[PDB]
């Protein structure tokens, strides 16, 4: 799992 | 109810059993609760990046980065799902 900004 | 441990139903005697009514609705629940907690602490921890690397201090600032946010994120935990999901803390 991740999450990131364009 | 972000602070239950979330856990799959015991009631099903083995592995193969049809679950009843009732289990599969507590085992939709506790699959979906589980996704959203997930997602939600990876978006948060992304939230907090962008929002550190751009340090609005002004209402005009926070405008702009309003603008410019898109936060992407996936989860997938396998087998672990449940346990990840009860890790997490806040």
């Amino acid at each position: 799992s991740s999450g990131v900004d364009l | 109810q972000s602070m239950r441990k979330l856990h799959f139903s015991t009631a099903p005697p083995n592995p193969d059993a049809p679950w009843t009514p009732r289990v599969a609705g507590f085992n939709k629940r506790v699959f979906c609760a589980a996704v959203g907690r997930l997602a939600a602490m990876h978006a948060r921890m992304a939230a907090v990046q962008l929002w550190d690397m751009s340090r609005p201090r002004t209402d005009e600032d926070l405008n702009e980065l309003l603008g410019i946010t898109t936060i992407r994120v996936t989860v997938c935990e396998g087998k672990n799902l449940l346990q990840r999901a009860n890790e997490l803390v806040n």
